[PDB]
């Protein structure tokens, strides 16, 4: 199997959609943990006052 | 580390995030301070009428 130059291509573009989907995780969590942060302060807060 | 870099820019969204979260924390602090003022003045009403009676 010859051209190992678009082999070369092919693996560093897999690192940088690997690097991409990590971030997509990444915040797709962080979106997760500060909506469900926000539900419980809202809640104890809202419980607190009322 | 200068001002376009990604750490400094972390850093200024780091202290912008903990100022809203400040804000948050007095909003929170001022409406516990109110919850408990409003308990401790009828814990009073209860002391004063437990005494009367």
């Amino acid at each position: 199997t010859e051209n190992p130059l678009q082999k070369i291509d092919a693996a560093l573009a897999q690192v940088d959609t690997l690097r991409s989907d990590l971030g997509a995780v990444q915040n797709r969590f962080n979106s997760a943990i500060t909506n469900l942060g926000n539900t419980v302060n809202n809640l104890t807060s809202a419980r607190s006052r009322i | 580390l200068a001002d376009d870099g990604i750490i400094d820019n972390a850093q200024d969204n780091v202290n912008a995030t903990l100022k809203s979260l400040t804000k948050q924390y007095l909003s929170v602090s001022n409406s516990i301070d109110e919850t408990v003022a409003r308990y401790k003045a009828q814990f009073t009403q209860l002391d004063t009428m437990m005494s009367k009676l």
